[PDB]
């Protein structure tokens, strides 16, 4: 309930073009990114992902896709479940008639 | 103003908090009572009082109604030039992104936030209604237009019709380059955003107090809205249509009401209107940006929608938009002997050409409850029996359309036995057929019920297509009263002529 209000939240924050708004915005995945790793919730965790990354791609997203890609978001990283400890080769690999009328004026 | 640093216990970190206000106190009696002296090119202790300004309203420790009484000295400053103007726009914008609600009041009423909430707004808006700065409007135009109604919308239309007429002209036209220039950008948003603005604001501020001779503003959009105009569509994608809608229907509203309040002079004589759309002294009279003009604004609504069903919810504010500039362009040019019948009503149907039926809903049912005076009924009866023997916006009546319809019809009463032309004959012929749909018939009803005034010695053609809306049984409802009861209410008070017996339809329909 209240991870789908923080969805439309960072809908319109991306929506919306100001420029303290993707730090926010970012701010507020890095928060949900370390909510869903530490609640055991990995379904929310890709399914979410998967359906992001779609929405960034079918949209723009411009300077927002490029703090991404200089900060990352991207799938799960370990083993698509919620225990290993693999690093980021993952997103590194992912992410390399009335005529006559007018003239009588 | 030489001792400043002698207090700087006080507007620090890990100080009370009380004795900032003490700060914020001093430099209000400071800065009133000498002159404006500290805010130019560092007269006295200039960078050394700019920066308590700053930190005091910047700093994370205040509290939402504290800052309130920082931000009410906001005219002391707003005269100066660039520089630092960057680190003010960037400490409120700091403000405004952090300590207010998300997108449009998300708060129950009564709180502690929408309390602070409007301290805070209309402390704003105090500064803005006498430090007429081209600024501070755009910090709360845009928190503003991410909806529809913020909860006080009537303040920020108060405080705009107080801002408009101020004096000093080289300012107003700032103000209307600057929401003009924000409206009129790329950085792409949603249609809502990028309309509210002028459908808001700037038609506020053109409406209600500019200038009878504001011909700049004039000057800077003649080249500048019909180029837009005049252009194609491409139905690729729903998101750049709907923002070209969007920016013709913003132009076609700029036009109508900078053409409405203008006299005939200086848009259609031999002036530096007609020589300001074309180039320097010309030969012609007056009438040619208005042809240009008229014949896309007629190329407009009378459009046929055969295969589109793409977005036409949009196009029918589009088409209403447009016959509204029509409206006010025949209303502000040459007022000849009948023009606007031909130019409003002769639509050509044999290659689907025609006006109502893309301008009204045909989808959506008018409710017309019960009631829920009685010196109007006891009135009419005693007049009746000797003889014998502003308006009210419920559902129909805003529609858009309604207000100009009614003041065109009785400029046509007041500017000029056997009928009259297309303005009457044809909505007689669309009104008095059981072969038109519904809508438009309760339009035409409401309209002849708001001008009754001037159907009434035509009452012997106007008797049958009313009294037979009202019998006959489509209404919806329970055979709708709250019409009936104003149809038969003008039906029998325009008695003494009209003769409602010596037709035998007519009978049997009464």
């Amino acid at each position: 309930e209240a991870s789908n209000q923080l969805i439309n939240h960072i809908e319109q924050f991306l929506d919306t073009n100001e420029t303290p708004y993707f730090m926010k915005s970012i701010d507020c995945i890095r928060a949900f990114r370390e909510e869903a790793i530490k609640f055991s919730e990995e379904q929310r965790f890709n399914n979410f992902l998967k359906a992001l990354q779609e929405k960034v791609e079918i949209k723009q997203l411009n300077h927002f896709w490029e703090i991404v890609v200089q900060d990352g978001i991207t799938l799960i990283t370990k083993e698509e479940a919620s225990g290993s400890s693999v690093t980021a080769e993952e997103a590194k690999k992912f992410l390399a008639d009335v005529d006559d009328l007018l003239d009588m004026i | 103003l030489q001792h400043w640093k002698k207090c700087d216990s006080w507007w620090a970190k890990d100080s009370p908090l009380e004795t900032k206000m003490a700060v914020l106190a001093l430099l209000a009696k400071i800065l009133q009572i000498d002159s404006s002296v500290s805010f130019n090119t560092s007269h006295g202790s200039f960078p050394e009082v700019f920066t308590t300004y700053i930190s005091l309203l910047a700093d994370t420790k205040l509290d939402l109604h504290l800052k309130g009484q920082a931000v009410t000295l906001l005219p002391f400053f707003t005269s100066l030039t660039g520089g630092s103007l960057e680190e003010l726009r960037r400490v409120l914008e700091q403000l405004i992104v952090a300590h207010f609600p998300m997108q449009s009041r998300e708060f129950p009423p009564g709180t502690p936030r929408f309390n602070n909430y409007v301290d805070c707004m209309k402390k704003f808006l105090d500064a803005l209604e006498l430090s007429q700065s081209p600024m501070l409007l755009e910090l709360m135009t845009e928190v503003l237009c991410r909806e529809q109604q913020h909860v006080m919308e009537e303040l920020f239309q108060s405080s705009f019709r107080r801002i408009a007429r101020r004096g000093s002209c080289v300012t107003q036209v700032g103000l209307l380059e600057s929401v003009y220039e924000m409206f009129r950008k790329d950085d792409p948003r949603l249609s809502f955003t990028r309309q509210s603005f002028v459908d808001r604001s700037l038609l506020t501020l053109l409406w209600h107090c500019s200038l009878d001779a504001l011909r700049e503003f004039f000057s800077t959009i003649v080249v500048d809205a019909i180029d837009v105009l005049k252009s194609r569509f491409t139905k690729l994608n729903e998101s750049t249509f709907d923002t070209q809608i969007t920016k013709k229907m913003g132009y076609y509203k700029i036009l109508d009401v900078m053409y409405s309040r203008l006299p005939k002079d200086d848009v259609h004589a031999k002036e530096s209107k007609i020589n300001q759309v074309f180039h320097g002294s010309c030969i012609t009279e007056g009438n040619e940006l208005t042809k240009t003009l008229i014949k896309l604004c007629y190329d407009a609504f009378t459009e046929n929608m055969a295969g589109e069903n793409q977005l036409l919810e949009r196009r029918r504010l589009y088409h209403c938009a447009a016959y509204n500039c029509a409206i006010s362009v025949i209303c502000c040019v040459f007022n000849e002997l009948k023009f606007y019948q031909g130019f409003l009503f002769s639509e050509k149907p044999e290659k689907n050409l025609l006006i109502f039926e893309n301008l009204i809903d045909l989808k959506r049912r008018y409710n017309f409850p019960v009631e829920v005076r009685k010196k109007k009924y006891i009135e009419i009866r005693k007049e009746a029996r000797e003889a014998a023997n502003e308006l009210e916006m419920d559902e129909l009546n805003r529609h858009e359309c309604m207000a100009p319809l009614t003041a065109l019809v009785k400029h046509m009463h007041r500017s000029l036995p056997r009928d009259l032309p297309s303005w009457m004959k044809f909505l007689h012929g669309k009104l008095g057929n059981p072969i038109v749909p519904l809508n438009i018939r309760l339009f035409l009803a409401k309209l002849v019920i708001n001008t009754e005034e001037v159907f009434r010695p035509y009452a012997k053609h106007w008797l049958s297509p009313l009294l037979q809306l009202a019998a006959s049984e489509n209404n919806g409802g329970e055979g709708i009263h709250y019409m009936v009861v104003e149809i038969v209410a003008t039906i029998l008070s325009w008695t003494g002529l009209a003769t409602p017996t010596g037709v035998p339809k007519d009978e049997v329909l009464a």
